[PDB]
């Protein structure tokens, strides 16, 4: 209930019921209850993914292989036509009973046997606590995605170009940055907006 | 097409002798009557016979996979070095290690000794967790257990869980006697069973068995 | 260290699955409670094995410490001929009989067929005075006597018996698990066991045991 610009609204259908609801659902997408129920999962898959993606986008740049950009370009690797195929088998199966397991029980688990708790560890209102996480790792991987756009260096060596560096080389000193500096002043001023909306009813 | 049954498919099919020794009669998969020497008249050496049977049937079929996909792999698009199932074995000796898939990105091991230590402490592990159960619940059946080895969940409807039980038997069968052909074929002409497969599809009858009959001749 | 009891060493220690087989708990020497067959559930037949691996394990340590004296003592400071225990068997046909310890005014056995009748005589007369008794008091025990046997008197204090007992047992384990490894380095590399100390004691890693893999190898 730490809404999302200081003094805010709640939408009509986002109560503190949802567990990172924070009352941010300015377009309407999730307007169903029957979507809610889908759109929570795709939020914690999608995440989720990421989560297991930047550690891996990190460690490859850290150690030495070559840049993610170009990692199966050049490939030591097996038969680049049929390991696909054997990346398509397990998946579908994996998949059908991620979907099933989803249908069967109430929007939590996934994975082939039961809700996956191997350990005794925290299920808890700690789903807030990775769901959290994974909204922070979303956006971290769309900057290493756009690090392999503009400058061409990795995560770590544009961190040693700025992170030891003073504010002369960074978004707005940069190729892509006149769009930035007019996107920032547009929603910093959108809430202004939003308040005009509702402080007239 | 009743195993299930007194109506299975017996023996001898048609020379059933409808007569069959009475201490099977179905209600078990892979019953199929033909007991000539009768080594398992003991009902819990019976059982301890089923379980024996479904531990080789499963191992042998596991082998005969593993006899069948790496030469296949290794004759289609891949390299291994000795893709025959006689020098797999020794891969690790010759010159640098075992590696996997026939590339030095993979398992590449160095010392047998150290797979064979690993291999007796994993084995004795789960060797003795499937005696007496242990993870992923206690093993409370010895045959067929039902607790999370199945992530799927076929066994729901009971009926098609026994064909399939049927099936498992007799897919057992069928590769223990294959496997026991794979053997007797490393013995006599001692090369590789799907060069074997190739040979005797490029030559018919020419080179059928007999060729090779005149190899263990004692003098 | 509680072998007399249910705290015994057990054959797998903190990996012990403390359900143990309930037809042995304690109360005999050697009982590690490995039964993963149980090829012994009958009473009666576990004292057979009881007196049978007795039997077998002072039979395995009198051959093991006949494999390890003699080759020792003819490199130290004697000669005997062939002291590696292969053709000490056959030291009685290359020239001049068996002369023990490498010495003409010794045993110097030339005919082999009256060793050969005299030892059926004297062994069959000792194992039937073994298993019926006889002389130095008859036999009432056919496992462990407590007659003149024991000429220093050691059987005196209980607690101190049983714990010889318990190592007499883990002796004649070791003694025939040693024994099987003399036999299979009679079979694999064929040469003399102590010379295989000496050898790997000198290569320790460059011949280990897999340069001897490739020999028998059928084609
Ligand atoms: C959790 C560790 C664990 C692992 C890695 C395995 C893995 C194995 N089990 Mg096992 N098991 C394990 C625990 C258990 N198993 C069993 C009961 C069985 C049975 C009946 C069989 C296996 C078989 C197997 C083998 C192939 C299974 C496919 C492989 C050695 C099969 C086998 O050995 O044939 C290849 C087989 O028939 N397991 C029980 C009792 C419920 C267990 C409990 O901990
Ligand atoms: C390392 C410890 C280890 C332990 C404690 C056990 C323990 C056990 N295993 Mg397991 N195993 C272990 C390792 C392994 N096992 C197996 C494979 C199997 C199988 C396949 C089976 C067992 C079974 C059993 C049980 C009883 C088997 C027995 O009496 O053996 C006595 C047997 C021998 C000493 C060797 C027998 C050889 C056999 C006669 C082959 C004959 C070959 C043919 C005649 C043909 C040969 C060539 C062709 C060309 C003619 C017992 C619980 C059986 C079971 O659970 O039944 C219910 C069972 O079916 N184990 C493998 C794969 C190599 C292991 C690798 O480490
Ligand atoms: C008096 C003649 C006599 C001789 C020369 C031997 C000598 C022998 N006994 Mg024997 N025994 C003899 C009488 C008897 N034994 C036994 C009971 C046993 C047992 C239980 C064992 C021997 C064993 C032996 C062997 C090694 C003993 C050390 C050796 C063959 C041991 C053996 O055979 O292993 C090498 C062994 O375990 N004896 C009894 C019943 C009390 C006897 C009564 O006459
Ligand atoms: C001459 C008459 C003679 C008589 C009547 C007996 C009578 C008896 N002996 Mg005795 N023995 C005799 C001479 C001798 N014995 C022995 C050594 C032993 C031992 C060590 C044991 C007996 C035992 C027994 C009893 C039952 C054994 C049996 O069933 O044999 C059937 C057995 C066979 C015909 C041969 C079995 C060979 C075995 C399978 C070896 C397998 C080898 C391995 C697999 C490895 C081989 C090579 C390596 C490299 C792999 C029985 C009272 C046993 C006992 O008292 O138990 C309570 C006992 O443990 N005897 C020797 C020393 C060579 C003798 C020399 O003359
Ligand atoms: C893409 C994955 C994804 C999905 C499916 C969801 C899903 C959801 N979020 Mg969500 N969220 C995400 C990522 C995601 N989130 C990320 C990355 C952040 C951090 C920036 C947040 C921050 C956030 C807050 C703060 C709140 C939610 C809430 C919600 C829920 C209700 C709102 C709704 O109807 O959304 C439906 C949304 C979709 C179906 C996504 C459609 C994707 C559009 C069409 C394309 C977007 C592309 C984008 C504009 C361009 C890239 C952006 C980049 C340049 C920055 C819903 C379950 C609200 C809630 O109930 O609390 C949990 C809420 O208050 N989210
Ligand atoms: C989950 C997401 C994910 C994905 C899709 C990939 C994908 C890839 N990784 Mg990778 N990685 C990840 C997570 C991931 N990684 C994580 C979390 C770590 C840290 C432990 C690493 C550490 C890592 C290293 C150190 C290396 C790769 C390499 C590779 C590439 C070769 C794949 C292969 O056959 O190697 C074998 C992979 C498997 C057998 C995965 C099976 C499970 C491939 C593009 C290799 C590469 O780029 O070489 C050119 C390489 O050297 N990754
Ligand atoms: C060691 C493997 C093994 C074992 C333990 C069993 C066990 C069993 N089988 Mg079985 N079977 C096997 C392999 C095995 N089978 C193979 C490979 C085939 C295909 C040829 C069959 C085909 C078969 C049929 C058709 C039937 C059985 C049946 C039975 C049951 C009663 C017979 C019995 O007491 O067998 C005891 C078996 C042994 C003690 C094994 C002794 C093995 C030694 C080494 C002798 C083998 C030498 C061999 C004959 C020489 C040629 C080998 C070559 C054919 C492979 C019992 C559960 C009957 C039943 O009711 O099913 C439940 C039945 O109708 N089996
Ligand atoms: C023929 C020799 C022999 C015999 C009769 C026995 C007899 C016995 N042992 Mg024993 N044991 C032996 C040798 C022998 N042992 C050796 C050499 C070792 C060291 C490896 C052990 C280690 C051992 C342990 C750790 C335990 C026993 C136990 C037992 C008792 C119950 C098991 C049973 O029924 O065995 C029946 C045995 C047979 C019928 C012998 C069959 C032999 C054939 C040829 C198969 C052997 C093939 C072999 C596995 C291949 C590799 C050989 C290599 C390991 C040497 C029983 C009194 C248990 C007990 O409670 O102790 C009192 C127990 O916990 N034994
Ligand atoms: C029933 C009856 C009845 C009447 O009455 C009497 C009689 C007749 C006696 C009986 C019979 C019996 C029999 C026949 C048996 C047989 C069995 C078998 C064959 C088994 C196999 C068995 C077999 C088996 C297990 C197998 C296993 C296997 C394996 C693991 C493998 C492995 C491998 C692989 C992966 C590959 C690589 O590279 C190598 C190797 C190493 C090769
Ligand atoms: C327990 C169990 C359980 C489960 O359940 C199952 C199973 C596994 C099957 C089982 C097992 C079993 C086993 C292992 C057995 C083994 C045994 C042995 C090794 C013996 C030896 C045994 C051995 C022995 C006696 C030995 C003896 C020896 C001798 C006399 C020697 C002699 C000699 C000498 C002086 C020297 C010279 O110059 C020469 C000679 C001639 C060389």
């Amino acid at each position: 209930r730490p809404m999302w610009y200081p003094g805010a609204t709640a939408p009509a259908h986002l109560d503190g019921s949802m567990l990172g609801d924070y009352g941010f659902d300015p377009l309407r997408l999730g307007v169903n209850k029957d979507n809610l129920k889908w759109f929570r999962e795709a939020e914690l898959t999608n995440g989720r993914w990421a989560m297991a993606a930047v550690v891996g986008i990190l460690f490859t740049d850290a150690v030495g292989l070559p840049k993610f950009w170009t990692a199966g370009a050049e490939k030591y690797a097996l038969d680049n036509q049929t390991l696909a195929l054997i990346e398509v088998a397990v998946f579908a199966v994996l998949e059908g009973k991620r979907y099933e397991i989803y249908k069967k029980t109430g929007e939590t688990g996934f994975l082939s046997f039961a809700p996956f708790d191997p350990m005794g560890m925290k299920s808890e209102e700690m789903k807030l606590k990775e769901l959290k996480n994974g909204r922070l790792a979303m956006l971290a991987f769309l900057g290493f995605c756009s690090q392999a756009a503009v400058y061409g260096k990795g995560p770590i060596e544009t961190l040693q170009l700025h992170l030891a560096d003073p504010g002369h080389n960074n978004i707005y000193t940069s190729s892509v940055g006149p769009e930035t500096a007019v996107t920032v002043a547009v929603l910093c001023v959108l809430p202004m907006i939003i308040e005009a909306t509702k402080t007239l009813n | 097409i009743e195993f299930y049954g007194p109506n299975r498919a017996k023996w001898l099919g048609p020379y059933s002798e409808n007569a069959t020794p009475a201490y099977l009669t179905g209600e078990f998969p892979g019953d199929y009557g033909w007991d000539t020497a009768g080594l398992s008249a003991d009902p819990e050496t019976f059982k301890r016979y089923r379980e024996l049977e479904l531990i080789h049937a499963r191992w042998a079929m596991l082998g005969a996979l593993g006899c069948i996909t790496p030469e296949l792999l290794a004759k289609s698009g891949t390299q291994f070095g000795e893709a025959v199932w006689f020098k797999a074995g020794a891969q690790i000796f010759s010159e640098g290690g075992l590696d996997y898939l026939g590339n030095p990105s993979l398992v590449h091991a160095q010392n047998i000794v150290a797979t064979l230590a690993v291999q007796v402490i994993l084995m004795g592990l789960v060797e003795g967790y499937r005696v007496n159960g242990g993870p992923a619940g206690e093993g409370l059946d010895p045959l067929y257990p039902g607790e999370s080895f199945d992530p799927l969940g076929l066994a729901d409807d009971p009926d098609t869980f026994a064909e399939l039980k049927v099936k498992e038997i007799k897919n057992g069968r069928l590769a223990m006697f294959s496997m026991f052909g794979f053997f007797v074929q490393a013995i006599v002409t001692g090369k590789g069973p799907i060069q074997n497969l190739d040979d005797h599809l490029s030559n018919p009858t020419v080179n059928n068995a007999f060729a090779f009959a005149t190899k263990f001749t004692p003098s």
